[PDB]
């Protein structure tokens, strides 16, 4: 069933360029099964999963390596991840400004 | 008047010392080539390292220094559109990873300025009682002799 | 006519003016080769074609760079190996 | 002994050396084509780069 | 020997048939050193007074 | 060889008060740098304001050639 | 050259914002071509003014330069007001942007 | 791979000799991965930051007044005319009138 | 009174390029034979030869590392000896063999000599273009050794 | 100020007018 | 040559630039073997500063 | 219009509206 | 060749012996109506065309202004981009 | 052509040839020994240090 | 064996009617017609163009001081859409400087 629909796929291929396919495929082919699957979800996102017996080959504290599609560009998520590695790096001197151009606009230029 | 001195003696397009033959030429200049911007791969031949570029990168971000940024164009401009998998010699390398610490020093250290950093500003804070004192000598090496 | 300052000009027209005909050709050569490069990829080929690249020696048994094919010596189901 | 230094070299403009900028430069602002760009290649389903893949 | 004993890599001689590209080389030279940025700029408005100067003297 | 000759000639005469203005004015810039008193300033007046005359002559010498040099019969 | 006093009168007016109520109730009923082609017959009066009086008259500040030094000095007023604070401005972005001559640096050796 | 005590840019930062650290960090770097740009951070934005573009600023405009002048004032001559001589330009281009 | 009815621009245009081409004839016939044809077929040929093979071919600068790698040039005439950085335009199908062979006049060359670019030896067979292209982007220098080692 | 000749009516158009050339950018970018 | 038993630190600093040559050499070679190339886009408008210039053809 | 009256030397030169041809001539280079 | 495509023209030598030669005029006076204007004397100019001619007693520096701002306009951010820097 | 090329300013008011700033890491100063003294004066605004 | 070459194969033509003054003054009449009827056209593109857009502007704000605040009001909008972008773009920059500084 993978390499079929890998073929079919492949002549009329998704914007994903049949990414999941392909790994499908190289991960049913394995002798002793798939290391790496994609989760059965009724949520929304999918997630790739890894199998608990081959863990210890992995540098992973989990099973979940994340979701099987990028995120979604959003001014809050930007927002969030700059928050939290301004808290994570501690850097007092991030935002200073010693000189500013003198304009009645609070940013000159930008 | 162009026109008419254009079917006069000695008048034509750009040839003659005429006013309508120096329109021309520069009208000339401009339709070719050599007064166009340069291309991308062309960019870190002189544009990057220019002066007004500079300015107005400055300019344009206020309150930063944009030649960590500068650098990574010029990678760009040498990766992405002329071809070359290994941009950057020794120098250039040693140079991107100086405005990096430069940019690591001065998101630590608040007010750090030019004996540390390559940086100059005249408002600067001072504890309000500033004393004055003489360097130490610079301390004795031995030596043989 | 001429003068002295216009040698800059002079040099320049005499050197270049007759380049110009070299320059068309080049030009047309340019075009006539894409448009065979065009044909034959609409033809069809094993291994694609970059256009705008200045040689293009893949093969059944050359690489994209010239050298021989890594582990083509047998037959794949899937097909060719690229 | 780092932080919040003096003024240790002096700052000058050197005569008739030029600046490039013009009155309204502080109302000039920055824009790049990248959002527009990509909200349009979004709507339009055009192809897409590989990273979106993980 | 090896290849990095040698160091006269800079005596690049070219063919006595180009030397008609010394007029193209010039005027490329000063494009990508002059023309083509803020100098450039300044040059082109040079010409354009010229021009204006030519015009006003007629006048 | 005659266009080679002719553009140094035209370009040294284009140049001229270019070095007049800018080179002796160099000169003037490191004495004036190192001046102090009043007796040898008084006395470099007269080598700046005599700068200032054979620039003028330099100019003129220019456009006598410069005219030469751009006069075209037809 | 004439009319500086006025002139400087003319600007504190503009820059009162009283007289910007006084000029937005004067714009009723008005045309960009009439603001322009006053502004132009305003401009034209002073010149032919200067014209006209220079045949027989002479000013406080008559010299052997005649309104050469006059204008002479309105060029340098300009910029000492106008572009050498701007140089001054500049001059502190690049210092703190690159330091001082940033601009003026040699390219990154190769 | 032949000097390692010597070759300290090609050995591992000393954060790997410690033995103590969804997916993990790797546990073993090199210092050779300092002659890397894009080694640790990342390639986002890379060929996008040629394309910010801004305009120039400067303003062909400069009044011309005239009625001040009542002279002439010479001309430069930029290019040779070739619409007279044509077919003896090259012959003639050399000398000096 | 523009144009004639029943005739066309491009019977014009035709009548034209007869004239000009006439015209053309007429003034090369009355002119001197000492210079007319060098100025209208070989000045003309020898530049659309120069200028097209540097716009369309590529070529390499190419150096030898010792002085006993020189080729024999004593016979062939207009080079009686051997200068280091030649330019040498090549076709893109060119092997190293190839340019070995064409380096050596297709004379026997000596043992183990092989060729490099910017320190990286190149095999001998594989296309010049491609490894330059991978080895020396933008730098053709190429240097002929001797691989004993 | 929907409908007649007034200072919001001009504010209006205005910022009509913004949005009208910001959908131009956006067909020019598209194309 | 440097004497690296004694002065490592000192002749570290010298030999780097051939190991990172040697780093990029290793890159050429790889993808020479494994076939890795790119799709080049078309020539630019200005590739020639110059009409006159010749456009030297790179690999 | 046809092509043969419209190409003829004197409609040509005389009634005809030149401009858009000539336009697309200079412009040629863009359109190709 | 024929003769039919020889050169349109006399030498100034011969046409100097043959008492034909003419020097003037680097100009010209395309129509008759701008030949005959300094010996007509009554009406140099039409009256249509006196009118015509009164619209340009000056040079319009509005006209100056309008197409050096916009030749300004398109030149600088059409023709003269060039990239900037974003930190 | 493949080194990149300095930046060029020649003018009657204001050249860049009369001296060196250097590179970002390895600066040095423009102006020469004999004028290091007097370097106010060759400057439209100058803002002197603190101290 | 005596001159092969007549006068006019050395001799240049006349200095003030020459051959290209004559030939670029008898193809005037065509030169005139093509450029005015290139020009007319675009100026009957630009007018149709103008009239139109001209009439709903001055139909909205027949004043002056109405037309100021419409350009002032359009100049307002466009610079905020701008920041929405240089924001969005202003946020992207700063993740990556963030990273540099975590590096
Ligand atoms: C006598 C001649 C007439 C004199 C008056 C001339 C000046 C008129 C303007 C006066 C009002 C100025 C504003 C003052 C309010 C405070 C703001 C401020 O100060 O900042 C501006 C500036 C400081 O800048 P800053 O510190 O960075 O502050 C923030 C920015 O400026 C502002 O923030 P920003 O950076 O974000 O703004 C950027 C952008 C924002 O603005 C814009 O983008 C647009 C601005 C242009 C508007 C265009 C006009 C609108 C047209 C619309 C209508 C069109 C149609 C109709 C017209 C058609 C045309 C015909 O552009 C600007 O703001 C440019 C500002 C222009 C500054 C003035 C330039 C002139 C300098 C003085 C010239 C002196 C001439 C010689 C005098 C000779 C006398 C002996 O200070 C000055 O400009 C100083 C002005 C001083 C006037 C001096 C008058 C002479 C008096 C004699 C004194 C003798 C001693 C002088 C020494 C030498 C003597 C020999
Ligand atoms: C001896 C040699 C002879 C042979 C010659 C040989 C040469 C031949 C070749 C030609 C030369 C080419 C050389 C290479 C060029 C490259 C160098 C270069 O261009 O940049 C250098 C230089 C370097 O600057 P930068 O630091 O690099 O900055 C560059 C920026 O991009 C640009 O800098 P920026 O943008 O910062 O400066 C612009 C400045 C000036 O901008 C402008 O002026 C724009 C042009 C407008 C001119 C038309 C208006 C005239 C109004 C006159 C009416 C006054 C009242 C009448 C009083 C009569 C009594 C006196 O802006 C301002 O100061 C603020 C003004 C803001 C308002 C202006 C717009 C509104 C206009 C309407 C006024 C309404 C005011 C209402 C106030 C609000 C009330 C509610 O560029 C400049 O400085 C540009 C300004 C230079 C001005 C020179 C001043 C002298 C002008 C006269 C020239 C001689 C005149 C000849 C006779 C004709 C006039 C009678
Ligand atoms: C500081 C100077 C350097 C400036 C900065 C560096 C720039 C260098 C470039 C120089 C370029 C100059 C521009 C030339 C463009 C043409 C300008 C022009 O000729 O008309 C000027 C203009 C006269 O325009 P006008 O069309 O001829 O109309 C004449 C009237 O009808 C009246 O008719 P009138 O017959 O009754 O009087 C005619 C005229 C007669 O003027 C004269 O004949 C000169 C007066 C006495 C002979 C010796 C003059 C020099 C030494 C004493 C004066 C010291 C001030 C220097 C004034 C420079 C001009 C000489 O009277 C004046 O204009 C008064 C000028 C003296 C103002 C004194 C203000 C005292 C406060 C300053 C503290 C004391 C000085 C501190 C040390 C500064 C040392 C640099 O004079 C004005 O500034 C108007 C004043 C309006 C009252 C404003 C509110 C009071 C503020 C007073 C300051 C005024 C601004 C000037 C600042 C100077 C004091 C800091
Ligand atoms: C960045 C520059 C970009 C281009 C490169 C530059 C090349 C040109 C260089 C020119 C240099 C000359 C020097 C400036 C001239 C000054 C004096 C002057 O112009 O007298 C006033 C004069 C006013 O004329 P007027 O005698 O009062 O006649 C008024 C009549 O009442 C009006 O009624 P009308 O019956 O005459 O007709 C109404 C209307 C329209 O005409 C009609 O009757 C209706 C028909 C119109 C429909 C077609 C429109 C035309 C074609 C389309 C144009 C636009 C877009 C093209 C798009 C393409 C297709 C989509 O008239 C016009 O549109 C005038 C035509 C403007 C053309 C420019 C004048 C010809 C000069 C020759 C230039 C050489 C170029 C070569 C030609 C190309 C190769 C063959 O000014 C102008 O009209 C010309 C504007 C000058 C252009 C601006 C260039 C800047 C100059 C910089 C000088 C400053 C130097 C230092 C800079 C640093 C400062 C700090
Ligand atoms: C494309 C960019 C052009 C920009 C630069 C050129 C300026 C722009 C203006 C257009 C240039 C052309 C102007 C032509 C003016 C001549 C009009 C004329 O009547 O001439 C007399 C000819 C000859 O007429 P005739 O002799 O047969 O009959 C009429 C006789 N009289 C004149 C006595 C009444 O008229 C024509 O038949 C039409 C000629 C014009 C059309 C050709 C345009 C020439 C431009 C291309 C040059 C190359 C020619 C070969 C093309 C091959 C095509 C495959
Ligand atoms: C932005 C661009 C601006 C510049 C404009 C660019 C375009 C115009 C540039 C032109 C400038 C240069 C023009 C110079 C032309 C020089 C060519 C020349 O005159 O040749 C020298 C010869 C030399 O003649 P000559 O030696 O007797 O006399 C020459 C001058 N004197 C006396 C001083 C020595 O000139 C000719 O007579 C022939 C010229 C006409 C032929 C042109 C070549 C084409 C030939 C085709 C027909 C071939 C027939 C073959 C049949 C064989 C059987 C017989
Ligand atoms: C208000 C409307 C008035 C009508 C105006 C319409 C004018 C349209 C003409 C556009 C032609 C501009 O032509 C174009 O200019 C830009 C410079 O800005 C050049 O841009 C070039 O350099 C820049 C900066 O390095 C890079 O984006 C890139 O390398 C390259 O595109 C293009 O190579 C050129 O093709
Ligand atoms: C008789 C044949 C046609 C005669 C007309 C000749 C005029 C051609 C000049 C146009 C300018 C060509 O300049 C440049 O050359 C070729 C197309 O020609 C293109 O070059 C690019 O695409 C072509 C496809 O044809 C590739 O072969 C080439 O490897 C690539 O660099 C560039 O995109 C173009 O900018
Ligand atoms: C509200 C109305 C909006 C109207 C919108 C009008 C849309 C106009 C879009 C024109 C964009 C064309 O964009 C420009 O075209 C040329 C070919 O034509 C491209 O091609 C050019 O540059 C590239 C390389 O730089 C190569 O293809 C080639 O060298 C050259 O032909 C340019 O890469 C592209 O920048």
């Amino acid at each position: 069933d993978e390499g079929i629909n890998l073929m079919k796929c492949t002549k009329n291929p998704d914007p994903s360029f049949c990414a999941k396919e392909f790994v499908a495929m190289r991960e049913c082919n394995r002798p002793q099964g798939p290391h790496l699957v994609l989760s059965s979800s009724p949520s929304s996102p999918p997630h790739y999963e890894l199998r608990p017996e081959v863990k210890h080959l992995y540098n992973v504290d989990s099973t979940d390596l994340g979701s099987a599609v990028a995120p979604v560009r959003s001014k809050e998520q930007l927002d969030r991840v700059a928050d939290s590695l301004k808290a994570d790096l501690n850097l007092p001197g991030y935002g200073h400004i010693p000189y500013k151009w003198e304009s009645l606009r609070p940013n000159p230029g930008a | 008047q162009f026109w008419e001195a254009q079917f006069a003696n000695r008048s034509f397009f750009f040839f003659g010392n005429a006013w309508t033959s120096a329109a021309a030429f520069a009208f000339f200049i401009w339709w070719s080539r050599v007064f166009d911007p340069p291309p991308k791969e062309r960019l870190d031949r002189y544009w990057l390292n220019s002066p007004k570029f500079r300015i107005l990168s400055a300019f344009h971000n206020p309150g930063k220094r944009p030649g960590l940024k500068i650098s990574l164009m010029t990678y760009e401009a040498r990766y992405c559109y002329r071809g070359l998998d290994h941009p950057f010699t020794l120098n250039e390398m040693k140079d991107f990873l100086f405005k990096l610490r430069e940019q690591y020093l001065v998101n630590k250290y608040e007010g750090i300025q030019f004996p540390f950093v390559f940086r100059q500003f005249n408002r600067v804070s001072t504890p309000g009682t500033l004393e004055v004192h003489t360097s130490p000598a610079l301390q004795q090496q031995p030596h043989f002799h | 006519s001429t003068s002295p300052g216009l040698a800059f000009a002079n040099l320049t027209l005499l050197l270049d003016v007759p380049q110009l005909p070299a320059i068309w050709a080049v030009n047309a050569w340019r075009e006539l080769n894409g448009l065979f490069t065009e044909m034959k990829t609409l033809a069809g080929t094993s291994d694609l074609l970059y256009p705008s690249n200045r040689y293009n020696p893949q093969n059944e048994k050359t690489n994209r760079m010239g050298r021989p094919r890594k582990y083509n010596h047998g037959e794949w189901m899937f097909g060719n190996s690229y | 002994s780092m932080d919040h230094g003096m003024q240790y070299s002096s700052i000058y403009w050197e005569t008739s050396h030029r600046t490039y900028l013009p009155f309204w430069a502080s109302l000039t602002q920055k824009f790049s084509w990248k959002i527009m760009d990509d909200q349009i290649r979004s709507f339009l389903r055009l192809p897409k780069p590989v990273t979106t893949e993980p | 020997a090896s290849p990095m004993l040698f160091t006269d890599y800079d005596n690049t001689a070219s063919p006595k048939s180009e030397l008609i590209f010394m007029a193209g080389n010039a005027l490329g030279y000063c494009t990508e050193r002059f023309f083509e940025n803020e100098y450039g700029q300044s040059i082109f408005m040079f010409a354009l007074g010229l021009a204006y100067l030519a015009m006003l003297g007629h006048e | 060889r005659f266009y080679f000759m002719y553009m140094a000639r035209t370009t040294f005469q284009a140049v001229r008060p270019l070095l007049a203005f800018s080179v002796f004015g160099e000169v003037m810039k490191l004495v004036l740098a190192t001046m102090s008193s009043g007796l040898f300033s008084f006395l470099f007046s007269f080598v700046l304001a005599f700068e200032v005359f054979y620039f003028f002559l330099q100019c003129y010498i220019s456009y006598t050639f410069l005219t030469m040099f751009f006069t075209v019969l037809f | 050259g004439f009319h500086f006093q006025q002139y400087i009168a003319m600007a504190g007016r503009a820059i009162n914002p009283v007289q910007w109520t006084r000029a937005w109730r004067r714009m009723e009923g008005k045309s960009a071509t009439e603001v322009y082609r006053d502004a132009l017959a305003w401009t034209n009066n002073q010149f032919a003014q200067i014209s006209r009086a220079s045949q027989y008259r002479a000013w406080w500040w008559q010299n052997p330069l005649g309104m050469g030094l006059v204008l002479y000095g309105t060029y340098k007023a300009w910029h000492m007001i106008y572009m050498v604070r701007k140089q001054k401005k500049t001059a502190q972005l690049v210092a703190a942007a690159y330091g001082q001559g940033g601009q003026w640096l040699n390219p990154v050796p190769r | 791979p032949f000097m390692w005590r010597q070759r300290a840019y090609c050995a591992p930062v000393p954060s790997a000799f410690a033995s103590q650290q969804g997916v993990r960090k790797p546990l073993l770097r090199s210092n050779s991965e300092s002659l890397s740009v894009f080694s640790q951070i990342p390639d986002g934005l890379l060929g996008h930051t040629t394309s910010v573009t801004m305009g120039n600023s400067d303003i062909f405009f400069l009044p011309k007044p005239s009625n001040l002048l009542k002279i002439a004032l010479p001309a430069f001559v930029f290019m040779p005319n070739l619409t007279i001589f044509t077919r003896a330009f090259p012959f003639y281009a050399h000398t000096s009138a | 009174p523009l144009g004639v009815k029943g005739r066309s621009v491009f019977a014009g245009m035709r009548s034209f390029i007869g004239q000009r081409l006439g015209r053309l004839y007429d003034s090369f016939y009355y002119s001197q034979s000492s210079t007319k044809y060098v100025m209208v077929f070989l000045f003309p040929a020898g530049i659309f030869y120069t200028r097209f093979r540097a716009d369309t071919k590529l070529g390499y600068h190419v150096f030898i590392n010792e002085e006993k790698l020189y080729p024999d040039y004593s016979q062939n005439y207009f080079d009686t000896k051997w200068t280091n950085g030649r330019k040498v335009y090549l076709d893109d199908e060119t092997t190293v063999e190839q340019l070995k062979a064409q380096i050596y006049g297709g004379k026997a060359a000596p043992e183990n000599v092989k060729v490099a670019c910017r320190g990286r030896v190149f095999e001998d067979a594989d296309n010049v273009a491609m490894a330059v292209r991978a080895f020396c982007k933008r730098d053709p220098r190429l240097l002929l050794f001797q691989d004993n080692l | 100020a929907i409908k007649g000749p007034s200072v919001p009516h001009s504010i209006l158009f205005g910022v009509g007018a913004g949005c009208c050339a910001y959908a131009g950018y956006y067909l020019y970018r598209a194309m | 040559s440097a004497q690296a038993r004694i002065d490592p630190q000192g002749a570290a600093t010298k030999c780097v630039k051939w190991f990172n040559e040697w780093r990029q050499c290793a890159w050429d070679q790889e993808k020479m073997v494994k076939g890795y190339n790119y799709i080049e886009d078309r020539r630019a408008r200005k590739h020639k500063p110059y009409i006159g210039a010749p456009d030297l053809q790179y690999s | 219009v046809s092509f043969s009256q419209f190409f003829d030397s004197e409609y040509f030169w005389t009634k005809a509206n030149v401009g858009p041809f000539f336009l697309f001539l200079f412009t040629s280079p863009f359109w190709y | 060749p024929s003769g039919a495509y020889r050169l349109p023209a006399v030498d100034y030598k011969r046409q100097l012996s043959r008492g034909t030669l003419v020097e003037g005029a680097d100009f010209y006076l395309p129509t008759a109506q701008e030949q005959q204007r300094l010996a007509r004397h009554f009406e140099p100019y039409s009256e249509q065309e006196q009118e015509e001619r009164r619209k340009f007693r000056f040079q319009s520096i509005s006209v100056y202004l309008a197409v050096a701002l916009g030749a300004s306009f398109v030149h600088d951010y059409f023709y003269q981009r060039r990239p900037v820097a974003w930190c | 052509h493949e080194q990149p090329y300095r930046a060029f300013s020649l003018g009657f008011t204001a050249n860049n040839l009369s001296g060196n700033w250097g590179d970002y890491i390895d600066r040095q100063d423009n102006k020469n020994a004999l004028m290091r003294p007097a370097r106010m004066m060759f400057t439209d605004v100058f803002i002197p240090t603190t101290k | 064996f005596g001159p092969t070459l007549p006068d006019h194969a050395y001799y240049g033509e006349h200095a003030t009617y020459n051959y290209f003054v004559l030939f670029i003054r008898g193809m005037r009449p065509y030169l005139e017609k093509i450029f005015g009827d290139c020009a007319s056209t675009i100026k009957n593109a630009a007018v149709a163009v103008y009239r139109p857009v001209n009439a709903f502007v001055v139909k909205h704000n027949p004043d002056l001081r109405l037309q100021f605040v419409a350009f002032a009001s359009f100049i307002a909008t466009h610079m905020a859409i701008t920041k929405e972008f240089n924001d969005m773009y202003q946020r992207l920059v700063d993740i990556t400087s963030l990273l540099e500084l975590q590096a």
